[PDB]
């Protein structure tokens, strides 16, 4: 962990080849205290995150980390709330610009690849800080099917069958790793159930249908929709009864 | 230590301290509360007079960023004023492009992104003011959004910004705001501000009241003096 | 010998020149000894 | 902004430009580049530091670059910065000194305004009369009859100061001087043809011929020098 | 943005920031390139920390043209910036000359971009090394572009973690008469010494260039090559 | 655009970058200029004359115009920018006024250009001092000196470089109407001045003379060697 | 410290020291008193001379026919602000052909002076202004701070030793509203007298008065023209 | 250093402005006296070598035929200020066909001070204050007028102001010798007595500069013969 000069204050290399400022942006994902989980099934993709409303004074309808980037693409934001909105607005602009310039809906892989490209410039130029947020896109592709892509502060991005970002990312990764090892092409109900279970088992909350937001995309309806409290209750009831 | 002198520098714990220091400027200002009732939003600002030499109306913390949106501020007043014109120019551009009054959710999201844009680079400093935007319309309904120096905008039923924000929030919680109207709430907003005011500490405050609702036809305006004085008497009586 | 010549370099040339003469079992220092002296202290 | 500014283009309290000197220190750790002017031609002898056995040989030359039909240059220092200067040297092209002055104006500009680090490259220029030039990161250029830049440049100049017969030098004598100077400068006692890079500029038929000597030709010079040095051993 | 260079000369005459960028290259996943008689092979260790990652989603061996391919060792995001620049530079070459860009030209153009971030204001050097492979004039080409902007023509080289040992492994295992298939075998063997765990068809990425052009070997093809190792 | 204040006031009120630029002047070759009756003599000491160095390229005396020439002391690369900028202005002045530039004008332009670099963002001061000599249209010999600060003064005789103080002290004692009665005596004066700091002798002296209605004439080493013999000869009879 | 070198550096206490340091520039300036009545708003300034062979520095500047200001701080910065407010007042005449409202003009200079207090490398306008004006809404006295925060004051005093004047202004505040023009100026002169040392007194050389009223244009009074105002007020106890 | 050019001290002082004021104290002494019969401007040339031509040291400049300036501090810096004063004048004449008032000339030059900064500035913007103090003296509608400018942009009318290394001593001497109703010839003499007492060298007609702007008459630099006439007294 050697240091030499301003390698801790601006995005320049350390003596061992480390960008500490970029690493510090990763710790900002845990500043919000929320965990997001995304699971991809055979014909659906689900993003689930916990919602916290500390007081009844706050309008719970406005606390949403699930954002409809496009009619067919939705994302869950974890990290700094202010930086998360900036990425969502940028992602919406790029999705709209892609449709205008190219004539077809932006692929999920290309949407974060641009966002990862946008966030990489922050990791090379020293005049701006990396956005302390993590973006997980889900969407149904025309051919590749369901897609899940995480989009880190450093510009790293990858496809995921089941990913998670936030405070409990590593504990939820192990749970999802265990489930995917079983090699089951989950249906829509199983994928929501394993998404809710992963957040529930790691946080140990036994969710009510007001503490988690669930957003799904399915092959039959390739549109991003926010599950209503009643709809989330159906999965919570089904999970409990088994 | 050098980790808190720029907004483009993250702390090793992943926290931008320059933004957090701007949060402290808001917590050093007087308390402004806003309550979203059944048929509108009512704003109340505890406006201390720093001297008797100031005229009644100086340092107005209640702005009109649009004909249907108000703004209650706390923190650096110069930054609060600057963010007022940004909201005014955002609302003006929205009407000049799309042809209708700017939704408060979009107005809050647009100004907050301007606030957030000053939290990323060392060439600018974060705005040292937190403000609440309240609006009412027949279609969208009463909305109350609060934007902080970091750039975070959440909707609220009742919010407080200032040094007695915690104390005022407890008083707001006792209210049944979702059922009572603006007429019943202006008295309550007056009562809460008087409760949280510290007479032994900085004293001689002025009650600044404003509202937007169906009784103003979706237009933000200062509460008329007759109703404002009536609420003031009720607020003073509640202190026994 | 060099533009930025110091007294230490001047003395080092001499003692090395004498050391070169000592190697060849000589008491008289020749110009070749000084030539090989400069290439030892100033260079390499 | 001011905190992270290293202030490259400022004066030291003693009146020097530290970035310029620190750049000149980089050339000292770079490959040895030789240049000797003769009456019928001028040569650039460059030490090759990319002497790994797995390094493919595809380019015409490694450190010696052709600027135009009449001029050639060899670089010592940061190779990436050299590529920038060689491209701009070609774009500027022309008389030899005019080309050298034009690039040194670019190099001096980075040491006066802009806040950027200087180009850590020293160049030896050869062209057609016959003339040899040397440039420094400070933007200071000078014409030479025989000069060296890079590792053991001072040692190489010292032997040139003694063995370079002014006016009475041909290509064969100058080429022989290049091998002899490079022998002491390089730490290798043999100086194989794979670690040395020689290019000659000569006027044939009223046209300038810039040619990089093949490995077979160079081995002859290394051989001829070693027997000649062995001949001097016969005297003692 | 900042208008002052973040890379400066140390008192010892070294661009210290460039050396630190090369330290990031030495920490990247190993990348091996071999120029055989009839082609060039590019191989890398595309190993994920969990199965949840989709291996085929992001590729480390990315084509630039129909005949030029890239493999890196260093920072993943920085490689994509250079991939886009290489493709843009390859196109800008193609519109003017109406001819596929030569391999040596693209490396020079790409290495110039890398040098800029070592001199430009307010930017840090790219923390990757690029192994450029191509086919022009009926001859295979292999180049390496360091973070400083220096480009080297390699008959066979290894980058990334344990690159020093991999380079010596190639010295004793590479000959100019080697064929492309034996190059792939030698490339996988070069990766194997630095590899930890077992090499499946998904945790390594192999790309080859020949007269037919550059293509990235599918995981099925790499499985056949891998079977010959054991 | 690099927009930063390099030259700023010290708390005492000094511009330290200007002083440091004047410190680089003190590390350069000694340049000596003497304003005679009908001749102007510029003398520059040569640093470590190398038998392998082309003396034509490293020349500290350059002609801005046909009637104005200058010798510098300091950073060689810095000077070449000033000479080229001054040369372009000499032709611009001649294009507009249709009259050859005066020595006062081009020493004013160089000084103004030098001063601009002590008050402009991102630019370090020029680390050279200029000894501008020449003739006006009316035949009056003029000698001017600039420093990195931007101050230009006219001198009967002056020296810049490392040994400026010693040569100037020598010049204040030996510059008299008798010493500039003839051109030969004026040329001897600069050599006498430069012999005070040049240790080896005339091999490290570069001499350039300009006469009225004539171009700049660089003195060949044989001509200089002829003069040093005369000074050496005149030394004996004075003993 | 490390939190006082730039205007974009927040102190850990939520304060900007460069803004605060610029606020001290006003406190180094000479005292000026601004008070208003039902129909008039006059400015009283105490001019300072570096040496007795030099003129006393002008403090009241004419911005428009209906708006006038008194400066306290950096004179060149005051000129920069006054030139901006002179142009804005002139611009309003060119477009709307009406006097620029005083409250509306101070808002422009409050937004103009806030920009330098938030960008890197810029500095706050180290000048304090006391704006006196008349419009459709009546007389106004505005105080402008280097912090870009302006106050609508009924009677204000800024400068060196201005707090003594504020004490006088607070005490006799109630009688400002209904007193005539002569009594209003004497109140300001009496207020400005509290800033002086004991041995010093208000003279024609060090007093400048600027008056704007309902039917009276903004006129600045000087040494000859201030004597009709000084002679009435009695000697201080 | 860490501090920028536009940085405020804890006492409200612009650091660079205060530093530029200290630069005047290293400059040559200049004495300016305003009289009913005209304005007087004197400055010491401060010759450092007999080989330096005294005439080349121009520390009093013709701003216009009716106004001149005496400079002290960094002489190279005042050239930029003098040039605009010679440009702003002849711009007033171009637009209004009249000679610009001495106060307005000093006002225009004063605006250049504080037009310096690091960031958010034009490419031609300055980086540091003008480390020079100017003594404008001329004749206009208001008669003879003397104005003093400092690197802070602060200009003020002065009856008799002394700037330079000996500003403190000469100003004290000026106060003891200046009365409002005195002739210009007395002003020329009185300024020369004070200069001779503060100069390092012995006062003569070659190491000083005298200029006068009388009403009616134009700006007039004193020649060697004219200076020797008043030097011969004291």
């Amino acid at each position: 962990g050697s240091s030499a000069g301003f390698d801790r204050h601006i995005t320049i290399f350390s003596p061992e080849g480390r960008l500490y400022q970029v690493e510090y942006a990763f710790k900002a994902i845990n500043q919000g205290g929320l965990t997001s989980v995304a699971v991809r099934g055979k014909d659906c993709a689900v993003i689930v995150t916990q919602k916290k409303v500390p007081d009844k004074l706050l309008d719970s309808s406005t606390v949403t980390h699930l954002f409809k980037i496009t009619e067919n693409i939705g994302c869950v934001m974890t990290g700094m709330t202010a930086d998360s909105r900036s990425q969502v607005q940028r992602a919406r602009y790029e999705a709209a610009n892609w449709k205008y310039k190219y004539g077809y809906e932006i692929p999920v892989d290309m949407l974060c690849k641009r966002i990862a490209d946008i966030s990489q410039v922050y990791t090379q130029n020293a005049e701006m800080r990396p956005l302390g947020c993590c973006m997980i896109l889900i969407g149904i592709d025309e051919e590749q099917g369901p897609q899940v892509y995480k989009c880190d502060p450093a510009g790293y991005y990858c496809g995921f069958k089941a990913t998670a970002a936030g405070v409990k990312q590593t504990e939820s990764t192990s749970f999802l790793e265990k489930k995917v090892k079983k090699k089951f092409d989950w249906t829509f109900e199983q994928t929501v159930e394993t998404a809710i279970t992963c957040l529930s088992t790691v946080l140990s909350i036994d969710f009510k249908p007001s503490e988690i937001e669930v957003g799904v995309v399915t092959v039959e309806n390739p549109k991003f929709r926010i599950l209503t409290e009643a709809e989330i209750d159906a999965h919570l009831v089904a999970l409990a009864e088994r | 230590t050098g980790y808190d002198l720029s907004a483009s520098t993250f702390s090793p714990d992943g926290r931008v301290f320059q933004v957090e220091y701007a949060m402290k400027a808001v917590e050093n200002s007087s308390t402004a509360i806003g309550i979203r009732c059944k048929d509108g939003v009512v704003f109340g600002v505890e406006k201390l007079v720093l001297s008797k030499l100031y005229e009644e109306g100086s340092n107005k913390r209640l702005f009109n960023v649009d004909r249907h949106v108000g703004m209650a501020v706390a923190g650096l007043l110069a930054d609060a004023r600057s963010l007022a014109d940004i909201a005014r120019e955002e609302a003006s551009n929205f009407r000049s492009n799309f042809g209708y009054n700017i939704p408060l959710k979009h107005l809050a999201d647009r100004v907050a992104m301007y606030v957030h844009a000053y939290t990323l680079y060392s060439a600018v400093r974060p705005f040292g003011c937190s403000f609440m935007l309240g609006s009412y319309s027949v279609n969208d309904g009463a909305q109350l959004y609060m934007i902080d120096p970091s750039g975070v905008s959440y909707g609220y039923w009742g919010c407080a910004i200032g040094k007695a924000r915690q104390a005022a929030k407890t008083e707001i919680e006792k209210l049944q705001m979702k059922e009572m109207t603006c007429r019943d709430i202006v008295k309550e907003v007056a009562k809460i501000i008087y409760i949280v005011h510290d007479e032994v500490k900085d004293k001689a405050f002025e009650l600044e009241l404003s509202w937007v609702g169906e009784l103003t036809n979706g237009r933000h305006e200062i509460v008329p003096k007759d109703i404002r004085e009536e609420a003031e008497k009720y607020a003073k009586e509640s202190l026994k | 010998a060099k533009d930025d010549l110091s007294g230490a370099d001047i003395k080092a040339i001499c003692t090395e020149a004498g050391l070169m003469a000592l190697r060849e079992r000589r008491m008289k220092v020749t110009n070749e000894d000084f030539k090989k002296s400069k290439e030892n202290v100033l260079y390499k | 902004s001011r905190r992270y500014d290293s202030r490259t283009t400022i004066f030291s309290p003693e009146g020097r430009l530290y970035q310029v000197e620190y750049a000149m220190e980089a050339i000292g750790h770079a490959g040895t580049c030789l240049g000797i002017l003769a009456n019928d031609g001028v040569l650039l002898a460059a030490e090759r530091r990319n002497i790994h056995k797995l390094l493919d040989e595809v380019f015409f030359s490694e450190k010696i670059y052709k600027l135009n039909e009449d001029m050639a240059c060899s670089v010592a220092g940061i190779t990436s910065d050299a590529n920038v200067l060689t491209n701009e040297l070609r774009l500027i092209a022309i008389p030899c000194e005019q080309l050298v002055t034009a690039l040194c104006d670019i190099k001096q500009a980075y040491t006066q305004f802009g806040g950027k680090r200087p180009f850590g490259v020293s160049l030896l220029y050869i062209g057609w009369g016959f003339q040899l030039y040397q440039s420094d990161p400070s933007g200071n250029y000078g014409g030479w009859k025989a000069t060296c830049i890079g590792n053991n440049s001072a040692a190489a100049v010292s032997m040139l100061k003694q063995d370079y017969k002014e006016g009475e030098m041909t290509l064969k004598s100058a080429l022989a001087l290049a091998i002899k100077v490079l022998n002491k400068t390089m730490d290798v006692s043999k100086l194989s043809a794979e670690k040395v890079e020689i290019a000659t500029l000569t006027r044939e038929n009223g046209k300038t011929v810039i040619r990089v000597l093949k490995q077979k030709e160079v081995e002859q010079l290394i051989k001829k020098h070693e027997e000649e040095e062995a001949k001097a051993e016969r005297e003692k | 943005g900042y208008s002052f260079s973040l890379t400066t000369f140390s008192p010892s005459g070294k661009l210290v920031q460039i050396e630190y960028a090369l330290a990031a290259v030495a920490g990247g996943a190993p990348s091996v390139g071999i120029k055989a008689a009839n082609g060039v092979v590019l191989a890398t260790e595309k190993k994920q920390k969990s199965i949840l990652y989709d291996e085929r989603s992001v590729h480390k061996v990315e084509p630039i043209t129909k005949h030029i391919g890239l493999v890196y060792s260093g920072m993943g995001p920085d490689y994509r910036v250079l991939v886009h620049r290489a493709r843009k530079l390859a196109q800008q070459y193609y519109l003017v000359y109406q001819e596929p860009i030569p391999t040596a030209q693209l490396v020079q153009r790409v290495a110039s971009v890398m040098q800029e971030y070592t001199q430009s204001g307010g930017v840090r050097p790219f923390g990757v090394s690029l192994l450029i492979c191509g086919w022009n004039e009926g001859r295979p080409y292999l180049f390496q572009s360091d973070p400083s902007g220096a480009y080297f023509a390699w008959k066979a080289t290894a980058m990334g973690k344990n690159y020093v040992n991999g380079k010596t492994f190639l010295e004793k295992r590479y000959n100019e008469d080697l064929e492309l298939e034996d190059a792939i075998h030698t490339a996988i063997l070069t990766l194997k010494e630095s590899f930890e765990g077992q090499m499946t068809e998904d945790n390594i990425e192999v790309g080859i260039c020949n007269e037919a052009g550059f293509r990235r070997l599918t995981p099925t093809e790499v499985k056949d090559y891998l079977a010959a190792i054991a | 655009s690099y927009d930063r204040a390099i030259t700023v006031f010290s708390p005492d009120g000094h511009l330290f970058q200007v002083e440091y630029a004047q410190e680089a002047v003190k590390k350069g070759s000694t340049a000596v200029g003497v304003r005679g009756r009908d001749i102007v003599v510029l003398g520059v000491e040569k640093k470590s004359v190398a038998k392998l160095q082309d003396e034509r390229t490293v020349r500290k005396i350059c002609a801005l115009d046909d009637n104005v020439c200058m010798a510098f002391a300091g950073l060689t690369a810095d000077a070449r920018i000033v000479i080229n900028r001054a040369r372009v202005e000499c032709q611009s002045h001649r294009l507009t006024v249709e009259d050859p530039v005066t020595v006062e004008y081009i020493t004013r332009y160089i000084a103004s250009l030098k001063q601009r670099y002590t008050q402009s963002n991102g630019r370090r001061p020029f680390g050279i001092s200029a000894l501008i000599v020449g003739f006006d249209f009316d035949g009056t010999p003029r000698l001017y000196q600039t420093d990195p600060s931007g101050t230009y003064h006219a001198w009967k005789a002056n020296a810049i470089g490392r040994g400026a103080k010693s040569v100037r002290e020598f010049l204040e004692k030996n510059y008299t109407d008798e010493a500039i009665e003839t051109d030969d005596l004026t040329i001897k004066l600069v050599i006498k001045a430069l012999l005070e700091v040049v240790q080896s002798g005339g091999k490290n002296i570069e001499l350039a003379v300009m006469r009225r209605d004539q171009s700049l004439k660089i003195l060949n080493p044989e001509e200089i060697e002829k003069y040093v013999a005369e000074i050496e000869k005149e030394k004996e009879e004075n003993e | 410290n490390q939190y006082d070198n730039d205007v974009t550096v927040w102190s850990p206490q939520g304060r900007i020291h460069q803004i605060e340091y610029a606020m001290e520039a006003v406190k180094q300036g000479s005292a000026t008193v601004g008070l208003k009545s039902k129909t008039h708003a006059v400015l009283v300034a105490l001019k300072r001379a570096q040496s007795e062979l030099a003129a006393h520095q002008k403090k009241i500047l004419h911005v428009d026919n209906h708006i006038g200001i008194s400066i306290a701080g950096l004179t060149a910065d005051a000129r920069l602000l006054c030139n901006f407010m002179r142009q804005e007042c002139l611009d309003s005449r060119f477009v709307f052909d009406r006097p620029l409202p005083v409250s509306r003009l101070v808002s422009l200079i409050g937004s103009k002076t806030q920009i330098p207090t938030q960008r890197y490398g810029r500095r706050p306008y180290g000048v304090g202004l006391l704006i006196a004006g008349y419009d459709d809404m009546g007389p106004h006295i505005f105080q402008t701070c280097p912090s870009a925060n302006y106050f609508d004051c009924r009677a204000m005093s800024i400068g060196a030793r201005s707090q003594s004047a504020r004490t006088y202004l607070e005490r006799h505040m109630s009688e400002f509203m209904e007193c005539n023009l002569n009594e209003l100026v004497k109140h300001g002169l009496r207020a400005l007298r509290e800033t002086l040392p004991a041995e010093q007194d208000l003279t024609t050389k060090n007093v400048s008065i600027g008056i704007v009223g309902k039917d009276l244009e903004f006129t600045i009074y000087d040494d000859d023209d201030v004597s009709p105002f000084l002679e009435g007020l009695e000697e201080r106890p | 250093y860490d501090r920028g050019v536009n940085t405020f001290s804890p006492e409200g002082r612009l650091f660079q402005v205060e530093y530029a004021i200290e630069a005047i104290k290293l400059g040559s002494t200049a004495i300016g006296i305003q009289t009913s019969e005209g304005v007087c401007l004197a400055v010491e040339k401060r010759i450092t070598s007999p080989l330096m031509e005294p005439s080349s040291i121009e520390k009093i400049v013709e701003i216009d035929a009716h106004i001149g300036c005496a400079m002290s501090g960094l002489i190279a810096d005042a050239k930029t200020l003098i040039d605009k004063a010679r440009v702003e004048t002849q711009n007033h004449w171009f637009t209004y066909n009249e000679t610009m008032t001495v106060e307005s000339v000093t006002q225009a030059v004063s605006n250049l001070a504080l037009q310096f900064g690091e960031e958010d500035a034009d490419p031609g913007a300055m980086s540091r204050p003008f480390g020079v103090a100017l003594l404008f003296g001329g004749v206009d509608e208001k008669g003879p007028q003397l104005f003093h400018m400092d690197p802070s942009g602060t200009f003020v009318q002065c009856d008799a102001r002394a700037i330079g290394s000996a500003s403190e001593g000469a100003q004290s001497s000026l106060q003891e010798v200046y009365h409002k109703s005195m002739t210009l010839k007395e002003a020329i003499k009185s300024s020369l007595i004070i200069l001779k007492q503060v100069m390092e060298e012995k006062l003569n007609a070659t190491n000083i500069e005298l200029a006068t702007v009388q009403p009616g008459q134009n700006f007039h630099m004193f020649t060697k013969e004219e200076l020797e006439e008043v030097i011969k007294d004291i």
